[PDB]
DNA sequence: GCCTACCGGTTCGCGAACCGGTAGGC
DNA sequence: GCCTACCGGTTCGCGAACCGGTAGGC
C-alpha cells in the first residue's frame, strides 16, 4: 500500500541496493517498494539506513509515509523522525497521551525479547494455537501477536468471514476470506476478544506478568 | 492449443496429451484492492512454465528438461495443484484464497464495389484495433480462442453486476463480481488498477465488449475454412463463406434515388455533429431469409427500416442474419428489453456504426421488418413476455417522419418524409424504435456504405 | 595351573553430512 | 512468481575403546 517500508532486518542475507554489502540481522534497515520485472508485485529494495538519505529521498513525515514505522521501537521511531528532517487542557491531554504511547510502545517490546530470551518459537506457536489464533508466517510476526495477545487479549473471530483480525499500524484488520474470489475488508481499533488463556506451563509467567501489566485498551496514533 | 514460442521449441516438440485431457492450462489471478492482474500459463512439451503481469513486459518463464517422461506428469500435476489449488481432473472446479483459476482455452471475377465490401468487413486487424479500446488482451487473444461456455459465465457475471448494482448491493458483492469478470477476460491494464464495475454504464460497455469479441472470433471461424483448392479466387472464397447474394444498385436506378432521399430527409436535428454522403448502395438477399419470412408476408405493417451496427459486426450479420441478444447477457442498455431494434431515422441509426476523423467509412442496414399489431410504449419499459396480439413494440418519440408523405416500395412502407411533431408528447425518447422479439420478423433489404463528415 | 601380548569383532560417541519444509529476497 | 540460505532433526561414517577368546611362556 505504502511507497517505503522500515523494519529490523529479518536476516542477515539482502543486500543495499546504494552500497551493494549485507544489511546485518536485527538493524534498522529503509526500503522504496518498486514494481518487479520478474513477476506481478511489489518488492522491497532494501537500503541500509544510513545508505537511505543519499540516495535523494525526502519523506516528509515518516509516520504518515513510512510503513512499519509504529511497530518499532520508540527511540528508534525519533531517529526515523528527526533524520527525516536532516490550549492548557489540549495540550495537557497531548502530552500525556504520548507518555501513555511510549509507555506502551516499550511495555510490549519487553515483553517481545522477555519472550525470545524464555521461549522458542514452538512454544510461541502452540501458545498461539492453545488460544484459538492463526499462527503467522514469520519468526518476528509471532511473538509480535503473542505480546499482543497476552497484553490485550485472544482475538475472538470475525463477525462475518470468521476469519483472524490483526494488529496493523493503526488498527486490527481482518485478514479472512469473505469469499475465494475476494480478501475481507473489516478494519476496527475495537475489535472483540476474551482474555488470554496461557496454559498450566509456564514457570516464568509469574516473571513476565510481574511487569507492572493491568487492564488496559490499544491505544493508537492521533 | 499450440506450443507457446516463448518457450523457443514452438516448430520442435508437439504439446503432450493423456488420451483426452491436454496438458496445457492458462491460469488468471486478479484482486482489485492489491491491484494484482496476472497470468500463469503451464504446458508439457520438458516442462514450461510462463507467469507475469497481463499485458505487460512484467514477468518471465522457466523452460526445463524432464529426467523422464512419467516425472512430467508428477511435476504438472504437482505444479498445477499447488498454483490452482484443485487436481487435474474434476467434477466441477472451484476457486481457492489466493491460488489461480484456470481459463477454458478451445482473377475474381465480381465487381468493385463488393470486393471492397468484403475488404472492409474481412480486415481482422481493424477489428483488432476496435478491442484496443475495450482495453482487451491483445496479446494472445487471436490465437487463443476462448471458450463459449467460459464467454456465457462472463455474460453471467455481468447480469450478475447489474442487479447488484440496481438495489445497490455491498461493495464485496461488487468487488467479487468486478475480480470474477477479470479473471475470467484477461483485460490490459497496464501498470495500474483494474477499475471496479460500479455504474450502469460499465457493464453496459463490457456488456458491448463482449457482443463485439464475439463477432470477430465468428469473423475468423468463416476466414479458417472451407476447401483449399487451386480454382477459385480469395476474394470469392470470402464470398461464398458469407452465404448471401450481394448486388450493386446503380446510382441511375429509380430505387436508388428513394434511398438517397430517405438518407438525406430523416437525418436528425439534434445529431448535427456529422453529415452522411452515400458512397454506395447493396441490395443484399441472405441464405433462406425469405424462406423463413414468408410467414411475414402475410402480416400487416411492414416497414422499411434503418439499423446500424460495428463494420466488425457486419462480417456476422451476413452469414446469420439479424440476432437476438443471448440470455445469460445483462438487460442494460436496452430501452425495451432483448430483441433486434431498428429507427426510422438514418442519423440514429448511424451513431451505431462507430465512425470517428480517423475512420470516416461506416456500413448501416436496410430491413423490411414485420411489425404488425404494434405495442407503443412511451417510456422505458424492460419487457419479457409481449402482450396479446402484439407481434412488436414501438418507442413513441417527440420527432417522427411526416406520415402523410409515406412512400410504398415492393409492398414495403417507406417513411422519408422529414420530422414533424408527434401525437403524443408524453415520452422520454426524442425518435421513435422499432423493436421484433424474432429473428424472424427482419428480412435484410439493403446494405449502405455511409462516408462521414464532422466539423474539426 | 596362572599371566599377558596379540587379534577379530562388537559397541559407543560425536561431528560431518544429509534433507525436506520454509521464511526471506529479488 | 521462483530461487536459496537457514533451521531442526535424523542419519551416517569412522576411529577409539571395550571385550572375550586364545595360544605361546613360564
Ligand atoms: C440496440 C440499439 C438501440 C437502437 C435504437 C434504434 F432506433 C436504432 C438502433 C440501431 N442499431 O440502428 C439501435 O441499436
Ligand atoms: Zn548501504
Ligand atoms: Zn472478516
Amino acid at each position: 500500500d505504502k511507497l517505503y517500508r522500515v523494519e529490523y532486518a529479518k536476516s542477515g542475507r539482502a543486500s543495499c541496493k546504494k552500497c551493494s554489502e549485507s544489511i546485518p540481522k536485527d538493524s534498522l534497515r529503509m526500503a522504496i517498494m518498486v514494481q518487479s520485472p520478474m513477476f506481478d508485485g511489489k518488492v522491497p529494495h532494501w537500503y541500509h539506513f544510513s545508505c537511505f538519505w543519499k540516495v535523494g529521498h525526502s519523506i516528509r513525515h515518516p509516520d504518515v509515509e513510512v510503513d512499519g514505522f509504529s511497530e518499532l521501537r520508540w527511540d528508534d521511531q525519533q531517529k526515523v523522525k528527526k533524520t527525516a528532517e536532516a490550549s492548557k487542557k489540549e495540550k495537557d491531554k497531548d502530552s500525556k497521551l504520548e507518555k501513555a504511547l511510549k509507555a506502551q510502545n516499550d511495555l510490549i517490546w519487553n515483553i517481545k525479547d522477555e519472550l525470545k530470551k524464555v521461549c522458542s518459537t514452538n512454544d510461541l506457536k502452540e501458545l498461539l494455537i492453545f488460544n484459538k489464533q492463526q499462527v503467522p508466517s514469520g519468526e518476528s510476526a509471532i511473538l509480535d501477536r503473542v505480546a499482543d495477545g497476552m497484553v490485550f487479549g485472544a482475538l475472538l473471530p470475525c463477525e462475518e468471514c470468521s476469519g483472524q483480525l490483526v494488529f496493523k499500524s493503526d488498527a486490527y484488520y481482518c485478514t479472512g476470506d469473505v469469499t475465494a474470489w475476494t480478501k475481507c475488508m473489516v478494519k476496527t481499533q475495537t475489535p472483540n476478544r476474551k482474555e488470554w488463556v496461557t496454559p498450566k506451563e509456564f514457570r516464568e509467567i509469574s516473571y513476565l506478568k510481574k511487569l507492572k501489566v493491568k487492564k488496559q485498551d490499544r491505544i493508537f496514533p492521533p | 492449443a499450440a506450443v507457446d514460442p516463448d518457450s523457443g521449441l514452438e516448430h520442435s516438440a508437439h504439446v503432450l496429451e493423456k488420451g483426452g485431457k491436454v496438458f496445457s492450462a492458462t491460469l488468471g489471478l486478479v484482486d482489485i484492492v492489491k491491484g494484482t492482474n496476472s497470468y500463469y500459463k503451464l504446458q508439457l512439451l520438458w516442462i514450461f512454465r510462463s507467469w507475469g503481469r497481463v499485458g505487460t513486459v512484467i514477468g518471465s518463464n522457466k523452460l526445463e528438461q524432464m529426467p523422464s517422461k512419467e516425472d512430467a506428469i508428477e511435476h504438472f500435476m504437482k505444479l498445477y495443484e499447488e498454483k490452482t489449488g484443485n487436481a487435474w481432473h474434476s467434477k466441477n472446479f472451484t476457486k481457492y484464497p489466493k491460488k489461480f483459476y484456470p481459463l477454458e482455452i478451445d482473377k475474381s471475377k465480381l465487381p468493385k464495389p463488393v470486393q471492397d465490401l468484403i475488404k472492409m468487413i474481412f480486415d481482422v486487424e481493424s477489428m483488432k484495433k476496435a478491442m484496443v479500446e475495450y482495453e482487451i488482451d491483445l496479446q494472445k487473444m487471436p490465437l487463443g480462442k476462448l471458450s463459449k461456455r467460459q464467454i456465457q459465465a462472463a455474460y453471467s457475471i455481468l447480469s450478475e453486476v447489474q442487479q447488484a448494482v440496481s438495489q445497490g448491493s455491498s461493495d464485496s458483492q461488487i468487488l467479487d463480481l468486478s475480480n470474477r469478470f477479470y479473471t475470467l477476460i484477461p483485460h490490459d491494464f497496464g501498470m495500474k488498477k483494474p477499475p471496479l464495475l460500479n455504474n450502469a454504464d460499465s457493464v453496459q460497455a463490457k456488456v458491448e465488449m463482449l457482443d463485439n469479441l464475439l463477432d470477430i472470433e465468428v469473423a475468423y471461424s468463416l476466414l479458417r475454412g472451407g476447401s483449399d483448392d487451386s480454382s477459385k479466387d480469395p476474394i470469392d472464397v470470402n464470398y461464398e463463406k458469407l452465404k448471401t447474394d450481394i448486388k450493386v444498385v446503380d446510382r441511375d436506378s429509380e430505387e436508388a434515388e428513394i434511398i438517397r432521399k430517405y438518407v438525406k430527409n430523416t437525418h436528425a436535428t439534434t445529431h448535427n455533429a456529422y453529415d452522411l454522403e452515400v458512397i454506395d448502395i447493396f441490395k443484399i438477399e441472405r441464405e433462406g431469409e425469405c424462406q423463413r419470412y414468408k410467414p411475414f408476408k402475410q402480416l400487416h405493417n411492414r416497414r422499411l427500416l434503418w439499423h446500424g451496427s460495428r463494420t466488425t459486426n457486419f462480417a456476422g450479420i451476413l452469414s446469420q442474419g439479424l440476432r437476438i441478444a443471448p440470455p445469460e447477457a445483462p438487460v442494460t442498455g436496452y430501452m425495451f428489453g432483448k430483441g433486434i431494434y431498428f429507427a426510422d431515422m438514418v442519423s440514429k441509426s448511424a451513431n451505431y456504426c462507430h465512425t470517428s476523423q480517423g475512420d470516416p467509412i461506416g456500413l448501416i442496414l436496410l430491413g423490411e421488418v414485420a411489425l404488425g399489431n404494434m405495442y407503443e410504449l412511451k417510456h422505458a419499459s424492460h419487457i419479457s413476455k409481449l402482450p396479446k396480439g402484439k407481434h412488436s413494440v414501438k418507442g413513441l418519440g417527440k420527432t417522427t417522419p411526416d406520415p402523410s408523405a409515406n412512400i410504398s416500395l415492393d409492398g414495403v412502407d417507406v417513411p422519408l418524409g422529414t420530422g414533424i411533431s408527434s401525437g403524443v408528447n408524453d415520452t422520454s425518447l426524442l425518435y421513435n424504435e422499432y423493436i421484433v422479439y424474432d429473428i424472424a420478423q427482419v428480412n435484410l433489404k439493403y446494405l449502405l456504405k455511409l462516408k462521414f463528415n464532422f466539423k474539426t
